[PDB]
């Protein structure tokens, strides 16, 4: 689900990347149909500029915490850290080094709750290479007849089943995470050539790459499924089968 | 009520600081002064827009008409305009 | 009548006539993975989805104020799309700007639009004025021709087909009434029409036909001149 | 005089701002001084008045204290 | 619902085609309704708008019509792949299947 959504209506999927270069907010959202001249109001009130930035920008940020806040809710930043905040600010009046290291704690759970609170974004570009180098979905669909009607990606909630994923039992990772870093979608295509639509269900997890101690891609799909239906034709495509994938890597047990 | 009104006060400023009667002098001339440049750069944008779309063009190149171009010619046209296209339209495409 | 002399005038120091990247000191270098840790960087792209729902916005956006009138919708549009064509059209090599031409372009629409959806932009407040001075001399032919009356443009259009009439009636040698000669005639009706606005025919002599009206004129009592001094 | 001359420059203000009416309050270029305009206003207003409240009250103790002291020295 | 025609307010009405012979011709009576198009009768199923003087951007002014008849709400990603009749005429099936399965509207 997508966390910062706004009232307007158009581009859902993109409304937290796209950087415009108003210097305000728009009068009015854009707008589905012609309206009249009496449908809008005129010089807008005094103070829209700050109403608009508080309910365009700030409240669609908050409501991207508040969605994923089970996401945050580990020990380590639930006690931890702010404990760690406590002990030494009852020394703040003695010297700085003690406001220093007690508002540090609170920075770092600030950077933790941000990025863990942003929705899952996945390398599209290598989906999409990926999906049209198979040669049965090539054959009704292409990127230049191709669109999207629906899209869904969200992280999966608490730990998963202690047998296909035993990794999470891990005491030192729980205390840090509260969820698994994984996440699962769909998307619904229709080509319009061929009048064509197929759902492209998928999982991802995290993974080592190449390295010791860094994530080498934090969304890769180990289970990718296209269900595809036309006119009288129905085809299920396996481009990634998570029985063969989970023999060969292991999630990433992010830390911190 | 709270005391931070006690701010509005002039009469008993040289009791505190005093600052606020020589700061503000500076705030005048410094916008005085960006009034003078930067008028003078937003201002002098149009000697090169009004030589630029009226000598710019050329002969080895396309012309291309604006928005504003398209609204006059369609929307702006005069009397003689409207008379001497449907003269030529009526001598040679009708009468011959 | 006047050429520019100077052959070195387009040169730059990246090349002739080159405006999409000039010559500077910090250029664009390439970045290697191997060796790159963090980068910041606002390239995307986005721009031309953000191309296409920009036209969507400040066509939708613009129509709210034409009060359904079909033939300024379509006019509109056709204004719309000069703007939005500049960069497939212009001799500016658009695909080689410095940072990326199209991200610079989307977010320059984006400031048009802004200002189109509080109805401020000045593309907008002229065509307004454009319009109802159309429709007001739109309307004042309407008035007329219900009354059966005959309008200017009419009685222009009757005077120049009898016109070409006798100038053919006499053009037995030749039988090419070229369009160079159809307009040197309507013209000459002009000018000479043009000046009867600010001096209608009073009789036969006809529109500007008094020799009377440029002879020593003044002001009069109750409009003198505000501006200055007369003497 | 002072008090006087302070308040027909913000009056001053105040014309200028509906002289400019349409371009303040339509032209969002303009739209921090259709904000704060009438912050700055109210400031401007509170010096004013905060001035003339306290002469006002000072006038009246110094008043009230020489008729006092007066008669307990007669 | 309502909108202004030549200056007079028209209650705006909307369409529910549900049937592949409605769609073929709403399309065209939309494509021969675009003062841009040329050769209106020689315009079939099969006809690339580019052949019609038609480019990117006029697309957009007939899907903007579009949610004006039907009512959608169609995302700036689906436009640039409308450059045929037979695209809108499967799109406006997608968006008619879409609504009958899911229940809703699809992502704007
Ligand atoms: C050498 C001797 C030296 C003598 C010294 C004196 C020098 C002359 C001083 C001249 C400047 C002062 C003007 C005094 C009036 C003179 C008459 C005049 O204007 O000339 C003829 C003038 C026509 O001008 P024109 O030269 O013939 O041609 C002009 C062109 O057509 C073009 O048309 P236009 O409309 O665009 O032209 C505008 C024209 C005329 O504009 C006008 O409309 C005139 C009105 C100006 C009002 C001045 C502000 C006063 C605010 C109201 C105070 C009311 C107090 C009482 C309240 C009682 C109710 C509770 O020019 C001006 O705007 C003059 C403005 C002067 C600068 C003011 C800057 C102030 C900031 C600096 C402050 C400095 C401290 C001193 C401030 C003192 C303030 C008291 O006549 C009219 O405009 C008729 C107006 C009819 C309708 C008026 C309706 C009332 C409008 C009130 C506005 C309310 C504002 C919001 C409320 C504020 C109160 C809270
Ligand atoms: C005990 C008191 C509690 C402490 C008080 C803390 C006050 C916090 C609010 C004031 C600080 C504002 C600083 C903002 C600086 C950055 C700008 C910004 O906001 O970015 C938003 C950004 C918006 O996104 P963005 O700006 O990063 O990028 C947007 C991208 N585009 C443009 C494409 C869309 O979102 C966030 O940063 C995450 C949300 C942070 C929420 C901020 C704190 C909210 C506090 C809510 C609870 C307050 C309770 C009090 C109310 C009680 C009732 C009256
Ligand atoms: N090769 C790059 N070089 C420099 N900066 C980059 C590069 N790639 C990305 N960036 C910056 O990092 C940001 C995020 O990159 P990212 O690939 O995740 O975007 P994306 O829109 O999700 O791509 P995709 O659609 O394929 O998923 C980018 O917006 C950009 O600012
Ligand atoms: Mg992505």
């Amino acid at each position: 689900q997508m966390g910062f959504s706004s009232d307007n209506p158009y581009n859902k999927r993109w409304e937290y990347k796209w950087k415009h270069s108003y210097y305000t907010y728009p009068r009015d959202y854009e707008h589905t149909e012609v309206r009249k001249p009496q449908d809008s109001k005129d010089v807008p009130p005094i103070y829209f500029a700050y109403y608009k930035d508080f309910v365009d920008r700030w409240l669609p940020g908050m409501n991207m915490w508040w969605q994923r806040r089970h996401r945050i809710f580990d020990k380590f930043n639930v006690y931890f850290l702010p404990g760690m905040s406590l002990f030494f600010y009852q020394f703040a009046d003695l010297a700085l080094g003690f406001k220093i290291m007690a508002a540090f704690p609170l920075f770092l759970a600030y950077t933790r709750i941000r990025d863990k609170t942003l929705d899952p974004d996945f390398k599209e570009t290598y989906l999409r290479d990926m999906i049209y180098q198979n040669p049965e979905i090539t054959k009704y669909f292409n990127e230049e007849t191709i669109h999207v009607l629906d899209y869904e990606f969200e992280y999966l909630p608490g730990y998963l089943c202690p047998e296909k994923f035993p990794e999470y039992q891990n005491k030192t990772w729980q205390f840090f995470n509260t969820d698994t870093a994984q996440a699962e979608g769909f998307f619904k295509f229709g080509d319009v050539e061929s009048g064509a639509t197929m759902t492209l269900k998928f999982k991802t997890m995290p993974i080592p790459g190449k390295f010791r101690y860094q994530v080498g891609e934090p969304f890769y799909f180990y289970d990718l499924r296209a269900e595809i239906k036309c006119d009288g034709v129905y085809k299920e495509v396996v481009l990634v089968d998570e029985k063969e994938s989970l023999k060969k890597i292991r999630p990433f047990l992010f830390l911190i | 009520i709270l005391d931070y009104l006690f701010l509005l006060d002039l009469n008993d400023d040289l009791t505190r600081k005093a600052v606020f009667e020589q700061v503000i002098i500076f705030i005048f001339i410094y916008c005085t002064m960006n009034f003078l440049a930067w008028s003078t750069v937003v201002e002098l944008i149009w000697p090169t827009h009004f030589f630029n779309r009226r000598h710019s063009s050329s002969q080895e190149f396309i012309r291309f008409r604006t928005y504003t171009e398209v609204l006059l010619k369609i929307s702006a046209y005069n009397d003689f305009f409207y008379v001497l296209n449907n003269y030529y339209y009526n001598q040679k495409l009708i009468l011959k | 009548g006047y050429k520019i002399r100077n052959k070195s005038i387009f040169w730059t120091r990246a090349g002739w006539k080159n405006n999409w990247h000039p010559k500077n000191f910090n250029a664009p270098r390439p970045s290697y993975g191997e060796f790159t840790m963090g980068i910041r960087c606002r390239n995307d792209h986005h721009s031309f989805l953000r191309y296409v729902q920009t036209y969507r916005n400040m066509s939708r956006h613009c129509k709210q104020y034409f009060l359904g009138d079909k033939q300024l919708e379509e006019t509109f549009i056709l204004g719309l799309r000069s703007l939005f064509l500049v960069p497939y059209d212009s001799q500016c090599l658009t695909d080689q700007i410095k940072h990326g031409g199209e991200r610079r372009f989307v977010d320059q629409l984006d400031r048009d639009f802004e200002l189109i959806s509080y109805n401020t932009h000045p593309y907008q407040l002229f065509t307004y004025t454009v319009r109802n001075e159309h429709l007001a001399w739109k309307n004042e032919q309407y008035e007329k021709i219900q009354k059966g009356e005959k309008t200017f443009e009419q009685e222009l259009l009757d005077y120049l087909d009898e016109q070409v009439l006798a100038e053919k009636a006499k053009l037995r040698d030749g039988q090419n009434f070229s369009i160079e000669r159809m307009t040197e005639i309507a013209l000459h009706v002009f000018r000479k029409a043009r000046a009867g606005k600010v001096r209608p025919a009073q009789d036969v002599r006809g529109p500007d036909g008094n020799v009377n009206d440029f002879l020593e004129q003044r002001r009069p009592f109750e409009h003198p001149n505000p501006t200055g001094v007369t003497h | 005089a002072t008090a006087l001359y302070k308040s027909s420059a913000l009056a001053g203000n105040l014309f200028l701002y509906a002289y400019n009416y349409n371009n303040f309050t339509a032209n969002i270029r303009l739209r921090t001084m259709r904000y704060l305009f009438p912050v700055v206003s109210l400031a401007i207003f509170g010096n004013i008045y905060w001035d003339y409240r306290s002469q006002l009250v000072k006038v009246n103790l110094f008043d009230e204290y020489i008729q006092a002291r007066a008669q307990e020295l007669v | 619902l309502t909108q202004y025609v030549e200056g007079q307010i028209v209650n705006r009405n909307q369409l529910t085609l549900k049937k592949q012979e409605d769609i073929e011709q709403y399309v065209l009576k939309l494509v021969r309704g675009y003062f841009r198009t040329t050769n209106k009768q020689g315009l079939n199923i099969n006809s690339v708008l580019q052949d019609h003087g038609l480019d990117e951007f006029d697309s957009i002014e007939l899907a903007m019509q579009v949610e004006e008849d039907l009512g959608y709400v169609i995302s700036a990603e689906t436009i640039p792949v409308l450059n045929k009749v037979k695209h809108f005429v499967n799109y406006i099936n997608h968006v008619e299947q879409f609504k009958a399965e899911n229940g809703k509207a699809p992502i704007a």
